[PDB]
Parts: C-alpha cells; sequence; structure tokens
RNA sequence: AUACAGUGAAACUGCGAACUCAUUAAAUCAGUUAUCGUUUAUUUGAUAGUCAUGGUAUAACUGUGGUAAUUCUAGAGCUAAUACAUGCAAAUCUCGACCCUUUGGAAGAGAUGUAUUUAUUA
C-alpha cells in the first residue's frame, strides 16, 4: 500500500527531495485523489510539524479538529470545503482549489468557520418514510427542506449538522468547478445542455467573460451572482 | 372510579375495548345461526344498557364497534328485537348521534344505511311500526342538516335512496318538510355529472317527481321549481333524464293552471318519439316550432319562455338535426320579436336580462363551438336579433359591420357564402370595422371567429386566419386594454398548448404587441391624440409595470423553448420581445435590450445555415 | 401469436383479476424511455411481451445515445446497423470513410425495413454481443 | 485490595497476515464510459422501545503414563469470558364529543419492530 512520491498527486504540491514514499490518504469523506492528508497539511504546508513524529504527536494533542471533532488519524482525508480548526492558536482555514489547480488554505473566521458548504449528490426517501440528502463528504442530513434537489448546494452547520440555507442549481449562479481540465475555476454559468452520446454539460463564463465547459457532476454553486456565501482568495 | 392504579384503568379499558370489538365480531361471523333468542335479554341488559346513554357522544368520531354492532342488528330482520326493547333506545340514539356534530360523515353515512335498511324490510309487529315511525321521523329531521354534510357520492347515493323510502312510506305530509325536501332538491340539483351519477340523478328526479305528486304546491314555489327543472332540461343530454324532467314538468302542470299550458308545450316539444328510441318527435316538435313562430310567441308568457327557451337553446346545441337547428333559431328570433314588439322599456329589458343570462352566453358558446352548423345558426341568429332590435350595442356594432346589408360588405353574410375570397373581403371590411365597431362586441363575437378562422385547417382558411389576425391586431387597440391582456393570455396558453397553434399564436402576438408598442410609446411620450389602445389606463407606469412584468416570464420562456421547430415560431416571439421592449420606458428598453439581444444571437448562433437564414431575416425584421 | 414459447410469455408482477371483469383487455405496464423519446402508441396499445423493450420491459437506456443504418433484419428481435465514420490515415495522406456494425435489439413495437436510420441507446448487456437498443425510429 | 484493584508469563479471545519460467499485434495496454447490472473488513455520516443479571464446556495448570521419536500422545482432576449456549405489557401518537377558556384539560373511539422468500396494493 505503499505510495510513491512521484505518484502524489499534484494537488497536494509537495517537494520531491523530502522522501521516497508520499503519505497514503485513509478512507474517509472525501476520495483519495482529491484528498488532502492531515500530515501533508500540517508538515509540508502550514510547516508547524518538521516530521511525522511530532505529526502524530500534534494530531494526537487534538490542537487539530477537522469539520468540528477532533481527528487523531494522521493520513485522515481532508478535502474539498473543509474546515480545520487549530484551537492552540485560534486559527481556521478553509480548503479550496487554487486556479492553477492545487490545493491552498483560506484563512477565515470563526462564524465563517461555524458553516460548511455541501453539493446534495443524492436527495431519497429514507425508512420510516424520513426525507435524506447526501452531500458530497458523504453526510446524511435528515428531514431537509423539500425544495432541495439533485446538485444544490446545502449549508451545513458543524455543530448539528443541520441545514440552515441552500442554493439552487440555476443559470446566472457562481458555480465553482471541481474537476478537470477546468479545475479550479470560479465562475457563472451560461447554461446546461444535453450532449448526444454524452452526459450534461454546464457552460461557465468566467470574470473575463471567458466561456468553459465542464462536467454536470464536477460543477460546485459556492454562492448566487455578486454574493459567495464563503470567503475567497485574492486573484479571483 | 378507584384512579390509583392507572395499570388497573388500562387493562380495564383494554380489556373492554377487546371484549366488545369481540362480540361485534361475534355478532357478524356466526350470523343468523345461533338462537339469539335465549340470551337476547341478558346480552342488552349486560353490555347495552350502560353506554345507552352516552352511545350518541361517544361513536361521533370515528366507527366502533359497539356501532357495528348496532348496525349488524339494524341489518338483520331476526336481530330487530335488539332494537325494538326499551321503546326504539338504541335507534334512538343511533340518531341522535347522526343528527348531532358528527366529525366525520364516515359514521353519518352507514346509520343513514342501517335506516333504509330497516324502512325497506318489513317486520310485522307494533314495536316494528313504532320504531319505523321513529326512524322516519328522525330521519326526516336529519335530512337538511345530512345533504350538506354528506360529501361522498356514494353516501348521497345512499340518502337519496333513503329519501325515496320514506316518500314511498309516505311519513311526512306537511307542507314544511316538502318545501324543505324541494330546496334540498335543488341543492343537490346545483352540481356536476362528476358529483351526482347519471342513475342516481334520475333517481332523485323521479323522487322529485313522486314528492310533487304526493305534496301541493303554491304558484310561486312551482315556478321556482319549474326554472330549476327547465334549467336541468337544458343541462340533461339524456332523453331519459328528459322524460324525468317531462313528468316532473306535468307534475308541476297538474299543479298550476298556466304551468299546465306550459308543460303542455313544453311536452309537445319534446315528446319522445316511439319509433327512434330515445328521440325525440320530429312532426310534434314541427308544429310547436310553426305554432310558436306566429301565434306562439305572442301568447307565451315571459316566465314560461324559460323552458322553451332552454328547449331552443338545448335544440340548437344540437347537431343531430339542422332542420330542429333552423327552428330554434326562428323560435329565438320569435323571442327577440316578441321583446321588440313589447312596447315597454322594462318589458323589453327583462327579455333583455334572460338574454344576456341565458341566450347571449349561449350564443357565445356556439360561436366558440366547432360545430360549423351550429356556429352558423348561432351568426344567423344573431344577425337576425341585430335588425330585430334597436337597443343592443354589440346588435348595433353588428349592423355597423354589415353596412346596409350588402353582401360583400357585410362581414356575416360574405362568412355564410361558400366562397373564401368573400371571407377574406369580409376579413379585410371587419378591419376597416373595428374602428367603429365596440370593444366588448369585437370581444365577444369577432374573436372566437377569428380563432375559428386561425384554426381551420385548410390553406385557403390559413390565409383568412392571417388577415382575421391583422384585424384581430388592428382591433387590440380598438379593444379594451384588459380584453387585449386577455387575449395575450389566451394566445400564451394556446402556445403552450399546441406548437402548431403557437406560430400562429407567434404572429398573433407580434401583430399585437406592435399596436401595444405604439400605444406604450404614445403613453410615455404623452401625446395629445389618443392613444391606439381603447379605455388604457391613465397612469401609463401602471399598464407598463403589468404587461412587461408579465411578458418578461413570457420571453423566458420562449427562449427557453430551444427547439429547432419553435425556433421558427420563437422568432416572431423574438419579434414580439422587441415591440414589447420598444414600448418599454428606455432606460428600462436599455437594460433589457441584452437580454432580447442575447436571445437573438443564440438564435443566431445556430451552426445549420437554413436557420441562420431565417433567423438573419427576422433579426432584420427586428432591426 | 404473444404465447408462441412454450412458457407463458407475460409481463412480471401484472395481475388482471379473473373476479372483476376489465374494459381494458390486460393491463399493461409502460414506462417513459427518457432523453425526450416518446414512447410510441405500438407499445402503448400493443399485445406483445418483451423483456428487453425499454417501453415495456425490464430494460433501461442510460449511457450513450447513437444512430445509424440498418443492413440486416433476419435475426429474431434484433438488427445489425452500420455506423460510417470518417478516418484519417497519415501514411495515406487523405481522409478514408470506415464502418463499424452494430447489433441492436429491436422492440417489436418498431417496424424497420433495410435501409432505415435508426436511433439506438446504450443498456445492459442483452446478449452476448448486444448492448444497445433502439429508442427511435426514423 | 476482609470480591478483584499494581505489574503481569502461559493460555483463551480479537485484528492483520490478498523468486523462477514461458511471448500475445482489437489480444494486451492506454484513455474513456457504464453498474436503473454488482459485492464490502475498514473510514466517515446517518440509523433500533414494539433481569440487583441464566446455564455450561475447556485451555493454561495439576498429576498417572505410553513411545527410539516429532509442533506425538492417552487416562484421571481444575476453574474464567466481548468464547459458546440461554434470555427479559408499557409508552408514544391521530380522532379527540363535551367542559370551561383561551393556549388548555378530557368522555371516549382507534393505532402501532426489523430481517428472509413470494403474491398483491400505491
Amino acid at each position: 500500500k505503499h505510495l510513491k512520491r512521484l505518484a502524489a498527486p499534484h494537488h497536494w504540491l509537495l517537494d520531491k527531495l523530502s522522501g521516497c514514499y508520499a503519505p497514503r490518504p485513509s478512507a474517509g469523506p472525501h476520495k483519495l485523489r482529491e484528498s488532502l492528508p492531515l500530515i501533508v497539511f500540517l508538515r509540508n504546508r502550514l510547516k508547524y510539524a518538521l516530521n511525522g513524529r511530532e505529526v502524530k504527536a500534534i494530531l494526537m494533542q487534538r490542537h487539530v479538529k477537522v469539520d468540528g471533532k477532533v481527528r487523531t488519524d494522521t493520513t485522515y482525508p481532508a478535502g474539498f470545503m473543509d474546515v480545520i480548526t487549530l484551537d492552540a492558536t485560534n486559527e481556521n482555514f478553509r480548503l479550496v482549489y487554487d486556479v492553477k489547480g492545487r490545493f491552498a488554505v483560506h484563512r477565515i473566521t470563526d462564524e465563517e468557520a461555524s458553516y460548511k458548504l455541501g453539493k446534495v449528490k443524492k436527495v431519497q426517501l429514507g425508512k420510516k418514510g424520513v426525507p435524506y440528502v447526501v452531500t458530497h463528504d458523504g453526510r446524511t442530513i435528515r428531514y431537509p427542506d423539500p425544495n432541495i434537489k439533485v446538485n444544490d448546494t446545502v449549508k451545513i452547520d458543524l455543530a448539528s449538522g443541520k441545514i440552515t440555507d441552500f442554493i439552487k442549481f440555476d443559470a446566472g449562479k457562481l458555480v465553482y468547478v471541481t474537476g478537470g481540465r477546468n479545475l479550479g475555476r470560479i465562475g457563472t454559468i451560461v447554461h446546461k445542455e444535453r450532449h448526444d452520446g454524452g452526459f450534461d454539460l454546464v457552460h461557465i463564463k468566467d470574470s473575463l467573460d471567458n466561456t468553459f465547459v465542464t462536467r454536470l457532476n464536477n460543477v460546485f454553486v459556492i454562492g448566487e451572482q455578486g454574493k459567495p456565501y464563503i470567503s475567497l482568495p485574492k486573484g479571483k | 372510579e378507584s384512579t390509583e392504579e392507572v395499570h388497573l384503568r388500562k387493562m380495564a379499558s383494554n380489556l373492554r375495548q377487546q371484549g366488545l370489538k369481540c362480540l361485534s365480531s361475534v355478532f357478524e361471523f356466526v350470523g343468523n345461526t345461533f338462537d339469539w333468542s335465549t340470551s337476547m335479554e341478558d346480552i342488552y341488559a349486560v353490555v347495552v344498557k350502560p353506554r345507552i346513554s352516552h352511545f350518541s357522544d361517544e361513536n361521533l368520531q370515528q366507527p366502533s364497534s359497539l356501532l357495528r354492532l348496532f348496525l349488524y342488528w339494524a341489518h338483520n330482520p331476526s336481530l330487530y328485537q335488539f332494537l325494538y326493547y326499551d321503546e326504539f333506545a338504541t335507534a334512538t340514539a343511533l340518531m341522535d348521534t347522526i343528527s348531532n356534530q358528527h366529525v366525520k360523515e364516515a359514521v353519518i353515512g352507514p346509520i343513514i344505511e342501517a335506516a333504509d335498511s330497516i324502512i325497506r324490510n318489513p317486520v310485522n309487529d307494533d314495536h316494528y311500526v313504532d320504531l319505523v315511525t321513529l326512524i322516519c321521523t328522525s330521519c326526516l329531521k336529519i335530512l337538511p342538516s345530512l345533504y350538506v354534510k354528506l360529501s361522498d357520492s356514494n353516501s348521497i347515493s345512499t340518502f337519496l335512496n333513503l329519501l325515496v323510502s320514506i316518500t314511498e312510506m309516505g311519513f311526512i305530509q306537511d307542507d314544511h318538510v316538502r318545501s324543505r325536501l324541494i330546496s334540498s332538491l335543488i341543492s343537490i340539483l346545483k352540481g356536476k355529472l362528476k358529483k351526482l351519477q347519471e342513475n342516481d340523478t334520475q333517481k332523485i328526479l323521479k323522487i322529485l317527481k313522486l314528492i310533487v305528486f304526493n305534496y301541493n304546491c303554491s304558484w310561486s314555489d312551482i315556478e321556482e321549481l319549474y326554472t330549476t327543472i327547465s334549467s336541468l332540461f337544458k343541462t340533461f343530454d339524456e332523453r331519459n333524464l328528459r322524460v324525468s324532467l317531462t313528468e316532473l314538468f306535468i307534475e308541476l302542470g297538474r299543479k298550476v293552471p298556466e304551468l299546465e299550458s306550459i308543460s303542455k308545450l313544453v311536452a309537445d316539444l319534446n315528446s319522445y318519439s316511439s319509433s327512434r328510441m330515445h328521440e325525440y318527435d320530429f312532426p310534434r316538435i314541427l308544429s310547436t316550432f310553426k305554432g310558436l313562430i306566429e301565434d306562439g310567441y305572442k301568447s307565451y308568457s315571459e316566465l314560461e319562455w324559460l323552458p322553451l327557451l332552454f328547449t331552443f337553446l338545448h335544440f340548437i346545441n344540437n347537431k343531430e338535426e339542422l332542420a330542429l337547428r333552423t327552428n330554434a333559431s326562428h323560435a329565438i328570433m320569435k323571442f327577440i320579436d316578441f321583446i321588440n314588439e313589447k312596447p315597454n322599456l322594462n318589458e323589453a329589458s327583462k327579455s333583455i336580462s334572460m338574454l344576456k343570462d341565458i341566450l347571449l352566453p349561449n350564443i357565445r358558446i356556439g360561436l366558440r363551438d366547432s360545430l360549423e352548423e351550429v356556429q352558423s345558426e348561432y351568426v344567423s341568429v344573431l344577425s337576425y336579433m341585430v335588425k330585430n332590435t334597436k337597443y343592443f350595442t354589440d346588435f348595433e356594432d353588428m349592423a355597423i359591420l354589415l353596412y346596409n346589408g350588402d353582401e360583400e360588405a357585410d362581414f356575416f353574410t360574405n362568412v355564410n357564402h361558400i366562397q373564401l375570397h368573400r371571407r377574406q373581403r369580409a376579413i379585410k371590411r371587419l378591419g376597416e370595422h373595428a374602428h367603429q365597431l365596440k370593444d366588448n362586441s369585437i370581444s365577444h363575437y369577432l374573436i372566437p371567429m377569428i380563432e375559428h378562422y386561425v384554426f381551420s385547417d385548410d390553406e385557403r382558411y390559413r390565409n383568412i386566419g392571417n388577415e382575421t389576425q391583422i384585424a384581430i391586431g388592428g382591433l387590440a387597440q380598438h379593444m379594451s386594454w384588459n380584453q387585449y391582456k386577455a387575449l395575450l393570455r389566451r394566445y400564451i396558453s394556446m402556445l403552450k398548448t399546441k406548437p402548431n397553434q403557437m406560430k400562429q399564436a407567434v404572429q398573433l402576438i407580434v401583430q399585437l404587441s406592435v399596436p401595444l408598442r405604439e400605444t406604450l410609446r404614445i403613453v410615455r411620450d404623452g401625446a395629445e391624440s389618443k392613444l391606439t389602445l381603447s379605455k388604457f389606463p391613465s397612469n401609463l407606469d401602471e399598464p407598463s409595470n403589468f404587461i412587461k412584468q408579465e411578458l418578461y416570464p413570457t420571453l423566458s420562456k420562449i427562449l427557453g423553448t430551444r427547439d429547432d421547430e419553435t425556433i421558427i415560431e420563437r422568432m416572431p416571439i423574438a419579434e414580439a420581445l422587441v415591440n414589447i421592449v420598444l414600448g418599454l420606458t428606455n432606460d428600462d428598453i436599455t437594460n433589457f435590450l441584452p437580454s432580447i439581444l442575447t436571445n437573438i444571437c443564440q438564435v443566431l448562433r445556430s451552426k445549420s445555415e437554413e436557420l441562420r437564414d431565417a433567423v438573419r431575416v427576422t433579426l432584420g425584421k427586428i432591426s | 401469436t404473444v404465447q408462441s414459447e412454450r412458457a407463458f410469455q407475460k409481463q412480471p408482477h401484472i395481475f388482471n383479476n379473473p373476479k372483476v371483469k376489465t374494459s381494458k383487455r390486460t393491463k399493461r405496464w409502460y414506462k417513459n424511455a427518457g432523453l425526450g423519446f416518446k414512447t410510441p402508441k405500438t407499445a402503448i396499445e400493443g399485445s406483445y411481451i418483451d423483456k428487453k423493450c425499454p417501453f415495456t420491459g425490464l430494460v433501461s437506456i442510460r449511457g450513450k445515445i447513437l444512430t445509424g443504418t440498418v443492413v440486416s433484419t433476419k435475426m429474431h428481435r434484433t438488427i445489425v446497423i452500420r455506423r460510417a465514420y470518417l478516418h484519417y490515415i497519415p501514411k495515406y495522406n487523405r481522409y478514408e470513410k470506415r464502418h463499424k456494425n452494430v447489433p441492436v435489439h429491436v422492440s417489436p413495437a418498431f417496424r424497420v425495413q433495410v435501409g432505415d436510420i435508426v436511433t439506438v441507446g446504450q443498456c445492459r448487456p442483452i446478449s452476448k454481443t448486444v448492448r444497445f437498443n433502439v429508442v427511435k425510429v426514423s
């Protein structure tokens, strides 16, 4: 199960001179390709811990809380729209992709860190006739707003796991793309169409009026036009 | 009353419920096999006597085991002694529960069914007679409060069966109960075909006829019931229902002397032929029409008109016999002639109000009807009434459109002419006559005719529809702005309904939006001359803020309708959207013009060359 | 004849009650295939029973949608369509046409002759070599 | 430590234990789908009302022995479980007449695990 340093993904931005073997992300909320391990986050990125032993010491000492709860696994997968709380420093980070296509932290405040946006991949009726939604991180949230459909974004309180607000998939809404050649791009969508012998294709317009087309499962509605619910890094 | 042991109380309650439902289930499952007579008194003393005092309040919410046992006792003839104990105490409790404010009709229904079964099944006992009389009195008291409360069609049918059984018994002889039953029957007749089944309606009519035969009726109540029966005979297409209404009219004529003559005329009109089943007598109908054309229309009273007016409307709506339709049109013309020959303005206005209540919506329905013969008969009747009567404004407008009765000048005469070229001349003449026709008259009359001409499937008739669409766009200015908005909503509904009609709807939308654009531009400019749209709102802000805020969702729907066939229709829709933008305020036009421009750009962005050329022609017209 | 085979041919989990006479001859179940393809009236009032039919069977259309010209209709409830796609050979320096044959299941609702352009859609493997089912016939 | 309580051999239990030789050109491989056609130890998020405490069978351990002898053995004696086997009507709701009295208290009438296989009904 040993993953090579060259075989490590480009999203992590590791230093190749560091070691022979890259960390392998554990099973968890996000898939292995778009995950970012906590050891990579703390050691190679935040430079807090110099080596994996004191990375394990930190994650023992429970300063690092991921999405509210406390994780002690060194290779715990932390992914897109994940809030990491370092309680000793009182600094909160939100993981967002860079425009070039790599992971990046964002310094966020406390009341921003209190909520998290998730893409509703499933809407279904569970047992005893209880509706539920399955978000992109794997969360199952009971009793949603009946207006919530597939590919809509829900703002989730971290303390309770409850949906406060939601954004509907609609033309002229600021979405974010999370896959493919277009990865790391922020833009409002022109439209959505069906591709013959293919899938739903979404046409998105950037700030500089450039048009780029991607898969339906790749998009992520971060907010409506002119009001992003989350903070965004400099450079748009 | 020891409340110290809630466990004991719950155990006692559970034992009571299980024991009662067990006794009920024993009663239906064993049936009429066990000799119940030996344990009858013991059972009634034990389980019925304490709960009998509060059974009426207890079982109001939902059916219960004790209530089901009572219903099975009422159904089984051998179990009648259970009810007969204590002078119909259980029956009185059930009747009180029915009479009280029950939570649901699901408890009211089976009690009425059991009462009907007990009435239908006779028993030879003095207690049986007393219980039957008490149940009949309770049902007669409860019936006006039960007919309204009954929300189920099966429950209404059961109530009608119980009323028929009560009428067969003849329990009530008072005229007040007859008046209450007549009011209930009128309320039942005021309904729908989905609400009341045809067999159920026939049974209700038979019960009403039996009640009318049993009870004497005053003149005013007989006239009200005759008007209701006339409306019912107009509504009922079934000849069995027509025969039932004829029997009811015969009963009303037995009740009242002038109603005897009226019902004799109605029965002569609606007399069924013996040779053809469920078919009226053509020679008798022709003789009645010949009498009504010359001697009848002077003889018939104002109240007596309404049954024959309903019969004539039904005959005109019926497409079975064109001769009968012509006879009905002649009868309507004779009624209009009687209204004109009445010297009093109030006497003419009574018939005018009767026509506006009945005959004018009937003519509107005939114009909207797809039946060409019925539409032509309605148009001919309208023209004859326009010639006969000088009072009525749409009649004056129709005379102005007739223009001294020339065949080419008259829109109706050239339409009745078989020549499509004459129809085109009529449409072109009506386009100029829209400047003189009334707005309400145009909206009531020419719009169904123009819609029929547009929806006609022939190619020459499609040219007629295009000319009528141009005339309708011209007359939309001559029409009221509310009528224009209603016509736009109807066109949007037709576009949503049929794609083939949508292209014609798109053309009509453009040809109505261009006068709308001109009127809105004149309102924005504040021109001293009156706007094109007749009776337009004084505030230019309100009409624009209604029309544009309605048309922008329509423009969005047209843009979202991204179909290749719809794109041709969307091009006239794009022209209408450009007209709406031009009619809007200039700053609002400057804001909304990026949206229409982007829609036109998406239309022209098609890779197909022929679609691009068509969109280019449309965009050239739009520019 | 719908009952030609030795086993009884019925739509699964559809029960018409012998106690109650029905105005329809048999209860029949039809499903909207999706992708904007209308359910044909032959499938609506057909008497045929087919598992592999996208409108009246358990087979659902998902994946790709293709178009092709019908070549052979000899085999039962299956057709062979030919798709001609232009190919570039660098050594020849010129575009050269190539064809691929796709054996496609045909529902009995559609009647296809040789040389008719048909629209097909991907489904679960119908047989050893069949993965495509017709959904629109032009 | 007058049940054990520190640290703990053995044992029971639980988890992990998924180099050589032969040469295929729609095969392999590379992408690309599909799984409304499938399986899950783990991770993560959900999820379960429908006796102050049951009976054993053994290991390690005692002992008596057989074999030239193996991580081979038989006889008798011991006692533990997150081993194996066994096993428990109330409460919550809806319709609540009527009462006052509006929030309200209540005559009463009724309802109520999960899994497996199939048939039937939305």
